[PDB]
DNA sequence: GGCCGCTCAATTGGTCGTAGACAGCTCTAGCACCGCTTAAACGCACGTACGCGCTGTCCCCCGCGTTTTAACCGCCAAGGGGATTACTCCCTAGTCTCCAGGCACGTGTCAGATATATACATCCTGTGCATGTAC
DNA sequence: GTACATGCACAGGATGTATATATCTGACACGTGCCTGGAGACTAGGGAGTAATCCCCTTGGCGGTTAAAACGCGGGGGACAGCGCGTACGTGCGTTTAAGCGGTGCTAGAGCTGTCTACGACCAATTGAGCGGCC
């Protein structure tokens, strides 16, 4: 009982296992949310968060700046054939578009 | 009144040029305006049905985001 | 039935001078 | 004052103090170019 | 020259991040299209920005698909028939 | 009063691990919160189907392992399944 | 290797239901690739539902749930 | 006929002040989450009852290998319809302002349609049989 | 002109259900305060227009060869019985999460403090074009 700790810290996660369990159990996704589900899901969300942030951080550094902006996220996801399936029909606020040409356009 | 014409000829030129097209035949404008208006019409109608159900007068950013989920044409960064 | 704005008007009017005076006394030190 | 020009100009400042006033010693300054335009009657300079 | 500044224009709007449609014309157009769904609506300032981002994105994707139609038919010049082909084979209408 | 309930702390705790030199803009925080929120709804939605598709009452690691294998594409699916099994392995002792 | 058993005549018939006036000889071999990759989507999803159910047998429900997830629902199988 | 002499109108270099917008607080307060209960229903492990799906040999219209041809592919050069870009003026989009009013949320207490204990009954699913529609 | 799949009824248990009960979510009425509809004044870029002029798409004639359509050559796909590995019921046992009521942490807010870049702006140096002298 002395000194409580997060179920995230017990899993070895940043992502909030309590919050994820609370959201699963009030979202009516099941009548019985077993605690392995929110731990596993928090880990899945944390991995996808790490992958998408690392690609965005590379895109930001390649664009010579030390901050993630929605442009650096669009220039991460539209440069990855995996995340361009997972996010393949989502729109990014301030993201713009990938720079692209059909070769038939180019002069001389 | 007559607001569909407010999608200006340079604005079509620019939006099509972000889309990478080389030559705009002058036939393009009114069909592009009508197509846009019909996509707006669907999103707005859906957002209005969420707003009417919610017993509410103000269309929120959530209602347009939920209309974009209902249409499977989602938009991140406006919340949710 | 028609004077109904007054009980809204007074609540904003008393806020105007109070917040301007509050900010004008962050200018104390 | 060199930035918020409209928002000063909309109020009729009747009489002007301008202070440590060596700041206006060049006509090339955007300060001098702007500050000429406020419709006050009397201008008083406090040159240290 | 013509078609060369039209091509050089592509790289500027594909690098740059801002919205291309004018805010007030778009804002009135949303309210106009809403009038015969309901009168006397209020629109939150964030909602119309979201609707504009969705509409410019929908058109940019439709313009790529339009460019695909034209260039497949060996045209650098787009035509309304490219939009009729795309809006059919999209499965939309 | 209402409260924003965002994932902002945790996406930042992860950024500061993967790129210690790099920060998050307020609009990119929005995109990240949207991505986490949507993937949670996508996975938990499919997990609720996967329970009733076997008429099981619970959801557990196997329902979400299945939902990840269905929803995610190539390499990301095996990596997410590896991370979920690693976290549950540490959590269960 | 059994995909070659999907016949050039059957691919003509299957295209002719789509109303095409004339075929070209490259279509038959490319259609076999399109059919194989479409199966390599829907089967792997159906197997994933089959594995979740602890089954050895791929049921009507296993393929219906895959086709429903792929957004190409088929009425007349399962329920 | 040519170059440089004095003057003053000129780019080209460092501190002041701000404002955007995080970054990290810098707390701090509150509300979820964690802890350690008391408890019971869904899942497993277990066997059992059995279609159901693999795997064997028959057999015809379908698969597949070669025939001429005629209309469609696609080239080439004409040829004229029309898109871009030249340029300036005009007007309405941007911008922030500010009101005053509507109405989204806050937030309080009351109360009614819902969950659910258990007691009914009639609804409508598996199997059989009668017989007629598409082939 | 044919008879296997449809179409109607029996047998019967479960599921659709009524009466009986306690109560938390939703309704309502109150106001705060957030903020959006309206609407004003001005800026000056976006847009439309007149306009010049350059070049692409369609067009029409023509030559090539591929699929179409026909035909010949010959076998594997649709259909019946046995084999034997799975799939669906039902129970005991209890693993597992429920649902509970506090103890505590950490997550969230608004704001501060600290950037701290990065931007105009002012301030002082020092330099090139401006006009005049000389042999």
């Amino acid at each position: 009982r002395a000194k409580a700790k997060t179920r995230s810290s017990r899993a070895g996660l940043q992502f909030p296992v309590g919050r994820v369990h609370r959201l699963l159990r009030k979202g009516n996704y099941s009548e019985r949310v077993g605690a392995g589900a929110p731990v596993y899901l928090a880990a899945v969300l944390e991995y996808l968060t790490a992958e998408i942030l690392e690609l965005a951080g590379n895109a930001a550094r390649d664009n010579k700046k030390t901050r993630i902006i929605p442009r650096h996220l669009q220039l991460a996801i539209r440069n990855d054939e995996e995340l361009n399936k997972l996010l393949g029909r989502v729109t990014i606020a301030q993201g713009g578009v990938l720079p692209n040409i059909q070769a038939v356009l180019l002069p001389k | 009144r007559d607001n569909i014409q407010g999608i200006t000829k340079p604005a079509i030129r620019r939006l099509a040029r972000r889309g990478g097209v080389k030559r705009i035949s002058g036939l393009i404008y009114e069909e592009t305006r009508g197509v846009l208006k019909v996509f707006l019409e669907n999103v707005i109608r859906d957002a209005v049905t969420y707003t009417e159900h919610a017993k509410r007068k103000t269309v929120t950013a959530m209602d347009v985001v939920y209309a974009l989920k209902r249409q499977g044409r989602t938009l991140y960064g406006f919340g949710g | 039935l028609t004077e109904e704005m007054l009980l809204k008007r007074e609540e904003r009017a008393r806020k105007r001078r109070l917040q301007a005076a509050r900010r004008a006394e962050e200018h104390k030190n | 004052v060199v930035q918020d020009v409209k928002y000063f100009q909309r109020v009729k400042w009747q009489y002007m103090v301008l202070d440590e006033a060596q700041a206006l010693k060049s006509s090339s300054s955007v300060r001098w170019k702007i500050l000429l335009q406020f419709q006050c009657r009397n201008r008083l300079l406090l040159t240290g | 020259r013509p078609g060369t500044v039209a091509l050089r224009e592509i790289r500027r709007y594909q690098k740059s991040t801002e919205l291309l449609i004018r805010k007030l014309p778009f804002q009135r157009l949303v309210r106009e299209i809403a009038q015969d769904f309901k009168t006397d609506l209020r629109f939150q300032s964030s909602a119309v920005m979201a609707l504009q981002e969705a509409c410019e994105a929908y058109l940019v994707g439709l313009f790529e698909d339009t460019n695909l139609c034209a260039i497949h038919a060996k045209r650098v010049t787009i035509m309304p028939k490219d939009i009729q082909l795309a809006r059919r084979i999209r499965g939309e209408r | 009063r209402s409260r924003k309930e965002s994932y902002s702390i945790y996406v930042y705790k992860v950024l500061k691990q993967v790129h210690p030199d790099t920060g998050i803009s307020s609009k990119a925080m929005g995109i990240m919160n949207s991505f986490v929120n949507d993937i949670f709804e996508r996975i938990a939605g499919e997990a609720s189907r996967l329970a009733h598709y076997n008429k099981r009452s619970t959801i557990t690691s196997r329902e979400i392992q299945t939902a990840v294998r269905l929803l995610l594409p190539g390499e990301l699916a095996k990596h997410a399944v590896s991370e979920g099994t690693k976290a549950v392995t540490k959590y269960t002792s």
